[PDB]
């Protein structure tokens, strides 16, 4: 992009701490000029998420703004318009370039879309089913993957984060993982 | 006849009598004071009328109500006569009683209720018809789009004031005449006269002469030339949160013959520096020089590309080559081709030219000479700056501009109340 | 030794017209079941319409249906995404296929001037739908949209 | 020299830097702040220095705090030297200690603290002389009086809207220039369903430019509806001014002794007949249908402080004679009108009344003064359809502020005099 | 008087009750164009007192005001600002006119400078000698002049409604004999 | 028939100079006592100084000291309040003082050019207080005042 700047469009109401988790991260790679912005069709948007950061390579511009699903638009006179907040995550992590095979690609895509509309939208049904897969996955891999750590840790761990069901050995051993990582606290002590 | 007592053509208001009276304005006749005899001082914006009933629409202040003088308990023949015989915008005192409606009136304001009359004097009689050149404007004024686009604009100058004294800025009074110039000079010397903060709403003047009223800003900074344009910027957000709070009455009423989008901004006004600008017109296809000013046709293309990423509609282009600014213009100290310079768009229009000012007696005199001015009759201006002269920037905003560019309006007329033909 | 299993009450339109396109690369069979289910490997199975797709057009290399970088690969999980919930529903679809309008106007193909599985899953879904087939039958549909599908349809038959 | 760092002329202020620096303001210099490292941007009023010590009064907005430049554990020698060889008038940041002083320092407005200097910077270099032009306007301008007069007129102005704009009113912009006054664009806005109206603009009346806060408000019955809400408004000014601008009275008062200004509540109101029986009592050969002059006007002002004891009263039913053909005429006698004057300290501020919105009655006025019809006929055409009733008054902006004050000329309170 | 007016500055922390008795007496006899206004000096007068009154003969403008002694000025051209609640009263009732002779004059002026003085600003000690002087003097007569109602009675009685000692029975029987009274009553419902 | 009893030890200075006024006109002894008692009936006593002043002036008809209208006998009244407090006492005299002279700038006598109470209980009550006589001694007693005091002395011996 001429632009340089990945401007994201977010709703406050539905905080996406995926996008934010993943900034923390490409921070860590690139040098991010990161900007929070707050649009005139959302008013009294809560403190935290104002100063929720607290030339450059690229540009990171959080707008808050009543939209009905997280937007992106990036380098406008070339791409389209990207919706959805897992569409966006994958986006964020494929920068750093940790290229799998077809089939994990594929599977580590299938995690993102179970997180974004099964689990979080879901009954205490469907998130008993989501922990099983889950659980049965991370017994046998150190992550969802298993190579590495994925977009799929990432979305998913920020979809748990954010919504009464029995939650297994192996997710706990996953979550604290996860919280142990130096994006994952920073993203969510300046949440809560 | 028994009403003749209830109508008539009542005697010129000369303060004869003090009446135990409440004139109850129209906007106030809601279904809460239905059942009430209430009195009403309004104008007949139209009066039909068939046989036993004469309905009017009694109108103020860009409000109407439906007002009805039915034969019967209540009113005569020759009143009903009387009240449909009642000239167009005549000015009527009218004693009726707010019942509640079974069905929505959709053409009135007041909706919920009609007025039942009892008595109906002219206080002012209209002569009949209305012309379509002073009293053209006085009538074009009554329209409900003129209300609200002037009413609206009283509230921009109140809303630019309100904020600007609230933040510890003092009003000046620029003469504006002198033996006619503008007014930035004057507001520099009350800088250079220990006046931190300073503004000045009164008339400015730019192959003819034109006259209109500018919202100027002069102010005193510590460090960096940003302490001002943030501020400016600030100051402009605070405007726009305040008409879509208070005013949005008067901007529908404006949206209602003029259709418009309501106007989008973030809450820390989006700033592009000069530079990015011409990548983004280059990438959108624009042969430009990087000294080049940005023509008028560009400044409403990247106002639109602004729109299509951040969806904005007021955004700031900073840090301007120094070539194209005015001599008093502050260089960049890294970058002595650009300057500490910034414009403001509303709509992809700019509204505001602003910039640091060069309080150093000797650089101003120097950036004089290479803008080849004598220095003889403007000796005056550069003399008031060689005693402490603090640094300062400031900016100037067009309130007829401002407030057509708010409501998305073509012509700079819809917006000055008193054009001059 | 790739096999796909569809279901016969209602099949996955896009998953079909994308294993047309992959014939080519990689050896490709279809069963006829009661779900979409691909089979890849014994351990290897895919449930979700998406899923399939995304995997289809990743293995078979020389199609090129999942762009030429990653902000075409990017753009196409939108449409993915965008095809699975706007049109999937005809909940106001007048709002939906306008988007879908402008995003056509200067494009030709939906991603890159070439066949990507944005042009098949939103075509698949868009010919599923009842109220495109109503706007066409009205002549209401619009212009870009139209003439897209128009193509497509030349295309794919 | 060791403290070379600590002082200089500091490079011109071309926005290279976003110091992490708090400039506190000099006001804000008292006890409480004491013991404190602080930043301060402040003039070189005076410098005065004496052997191994250097004392400048460090001047901000009409305030001054006593600066000390003390060789020792602080400061070098060479700067006590560069600290008195600072030019008057010129700006300097300055790192310094807030410390209780032993005796209150009664030259300053900050008695109760000095600031021990540790660092001087010269941002803004004054040339040594000081002029006494245009440049002679800017230097006179930063005089606490200059100061206090014209932030106290800002004040002025801001209570003026902020009353009027709080009981309903729109704020118009007139067109100064077509160049003449501004009461037929307000009438215009009146006869345009704007009911309240009011107009902050320069006024004219050898050519006289002055600043002018104009009122034209429409009322149901009668013209006492606006006059009693005119006053109110003078009024709520005169209390704004008394609550909030108490420092910048003062300042004015210490180079000006004058009085408090006094009012009443329910403004005083006396009718043209109760003031000739007054200046006739007094000793005041005067007709019934005669206009106050100027001397009889300032008389009447000390006969009104001499009982009611107020600065502000409001002079009612003036002969019609006297006042403009747009004056309406009294019902009852109509050798009267209903016109009304206001005075401060017994001169005029306003000179208001009803006008004529019958389109007939305004043409007979208008031929009675002797006008030709033909040149004011736009004027007379605006009340032809739907003209309700209305009066207003304008007052002077410089000559209000002038005898709030009890100043004597009016060049004192007019920011930019043309000589 | 060519000014035709009866000002009247008064201190709102100490009501002069007196005067606010005699003022409804004195419109009961003339025409009165009765006015109240509060001066720059004093600030936030209480509510009752502003409104404490609910071509003519006699003007009366009650100015509620920071002065040390009640001042009245009339006719300024010809008479000397009078100072003293005591005075003013005296001089509000003589306009009726209700002669008497030089003893029973005197004896009423006596009175009143009891009453402002002594009983108004005095210890437990004088109030408890006042009130003797008034028994033992109202138990001759049926008021303090005795003949008729007197300024004497109307100040005195102001003074005692504006203050701990046993009240006699003379006294009790003249203090509802005055609260009886239309200007008594009206005036004291309007102080509260 | 009218009697006066006076102290000896501090004498009402203007009470005796209203006696030698009223003497013409209604017959009054002087007895010299230990407080001020003017006898006038077996019923009729005044302890009051004030009181006193005001009974001989309004018995003394043809003297006319209690003025000539219920305006000047007002002023009179005022007088009596002023004399017996703000000169009574010498706290803020400098003030006092100088609105009796602001009072006598166009005035020769307090009330209506002749010999009132007001001329008599001031003038007494002023010669009685010590700060009047250091001012006078001092020369920076006002104007109007001294020259109404000196007038005042000659008249009274
Ligand atoms: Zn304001």
């Amino acid at each position: 992009g001429a632009l340089k700047d990945i401007v994201i469009n977010a709703n406050p109401a539905s905080p996406p701490l995926s996008l934010l988790v993943l900034h923390r991260l490409l921070c860590e790679h690139f040098r991010v000029l990161s900007t929070v912005h707050t649009h005139s069709s959302v008013k009294s948007v809560p403190e935290n998420l104002l100063k929720c950061f607290g030339d450059y390579q690229l540009g990171f511009t959080l707008i808050w703004k009543n939209v009905p699903k997280t937007q992106m638009k990036f380098s406008i006179q070339t791409m389209c318009p990207i919706e959805g907040e897992g569409n966006i995550a994958r986006f964020l992590f494929s920068l750093f370039g940790q290229k799998h095979n077809a089939v994990n690609a594929t599977l580590i895509d299938s995690w993102v879309d179970i997180a974004i509309f099964q689990l979080k939208e879901g009954s205490s049904k469907e998130k008993a089913a989501v922990f099983r897969s889950m659980n049965s996955a991370l017994g046998k891999s150190p992550w969802l993957a298993g190579n590495e750590l994925t977009v799929a840790d990432v979305v998913l761990w920020s979809v748990l984060q954010q919504i009464s069901v029995t939650v297994p050995a192996n997710v706990q051993r996953w979550m604290r993982s996860c919280e142990n990582l130096a994006p994952f606290n920073t993203a969510l002590k300046l949440l809560k | 006849d028994y009403a003749k007592e209830r109508y008539g053509i009542s005697s010129m208001i000369q303060s004869q009598e003090k009446p135990d009276r409440v004139l109850v304005r129209v906007r106030d006749l809601t279904i809460q004071k239905a059942d009430e005899v209430v009195w009403v001082r309004a104008r007949v914006h139209t009066s039909r009328a068939k046989g036993k009933q004469c309905f009017l629409v009694l109108r103020q202040q860009q409000f109407n109500v439906q007002a009805l003088v039915a034969v019967g308990d209540h009113a005569s023949k020759q009143m009903v006569k009387f009240a449909a015989n009642i000239n167009k915008e005549s000015i009527v005192d009218v004693e009726g009683v707010v019942r509640k409606v079974n069905q929505k009136i959709g053409s009135c304001t007041q909706q919920d209720v009609e007025l039942h009359v009892q008595k109906i004097y002219v206080i002012s009689l209209a002569e009949p018809r209305l012309p379509l050149r002073l009293d053209n404007r006085v009538i074009d004024l009554r329209t409900s789009t003129s209300q609200a686009v002037f009413r609206l604009q009283s509230g921009i100058c109140h809303l630019f004031r309100e904020t600007l004294i609230n933040k510890g800025f003092v009003e000046i009074q620029t003469p504006k005449i002198i033996s006619a110039q503008s007014p930035q000079l004057y507001k520099q010397m009350c800088i250079c006269a220990d006046f931190e903060k300073v503004f000045s709403i009164g008339p400015v003047f730019r192959r003819h002469l034109t006259e209109f009223v500018g919202l100027d800003i002069e102010m005193a900074f510590n460090y960096h030339y940003h302490e001002v344009m943030e501020e400016i910027a600030d100051t402009m957000v605070q405007i726009f949160k305040g008409l879509q709070e208070r005013f949005q009455t008067e901007i529908q009423t404006v949206n209602k013959q003029f259709p418009c989008e309501p106007f989008k901004f973030l809450e820390p006004t989006l700033r592009l520096e000069y530079c990015e600008a011409l990548a983004m017109l280059r990438e959108a296809g624009v042969e430009m020089g990087d000294e080049d000013d940005l023509s008028t046709p560009n400044e409403k293309l990247l106002g639109h590309l602004v729109k299509e990423k951040y969806d904005t509609d007021f955004y700031i282009l900073d840090k301007y080559p120094l070539a194209v600014r005015p001599f008093y213009t502050m260089p960049d100290p890294r970058n002595p081709k650009q300057s500490n310079s910034y414009d403001m768009f509303m709509r992809g229009e700019e509204i505001l030219s602003g910039a640091q000012r060069i309080h150093d007696p000797q650089l101003l005199t120097e950036r004089a000479l290479h803008h080849g001015i004598d220095l003889e009759k403007i000796k005056a201006y550069i003399d008031s700056f060689r005693f402490g002269a603090p640094p300062h920037a400031g900016g100037g905003i067009g309130l007829e501009r401002v407030t057509m560019l708010f409501l998305g309006l073509h012509n700079v007329r819809q917006t000055s109340m008193f054009p001059r033909d | 030794t790739l096999s796909l299993t569809v279901n016969s009450g209602d099949p996955p339109l896009g998953a079909l017209l994308a294993v047309e396109h992959v014939k080519d690369d990689v050896s490709i069979s279809v069963e006829e079941g009661k779900e979409n289910i691909l089979h890849v490997s014994e351990n290897v199975i895919f449930t979700d319409v998406n899923s399939i797709l995304r995997y289809l057009a990743r293995v078979a290399t020389t199609a090129g249906l999942y762009g030429s970088n990653l902000m075409e690969h990017t753009e196409i999980d939108h449409w993915l995404e965008f095809s699975a919930t706007k049109l999937s529903s005809c909940d106001s679809f007048t709002s939906t296929i306008n988007e879908l309008n402008h995003c056509l106007s200067l494009r030709t193909y939906l991603v890159g001037n070439s066949l990507s599985l944005a042009d098949l899953c939103v075509w698949a879904t868009l010919k599923g739908n009842a109220a495109w087939q109503e706007q066409l039958k009205q002549k209401k549909a619009p212009v870009h949209v139209k003439r897209w599908f128009g193509f497509l349809e030349a295309q794919l038959e």
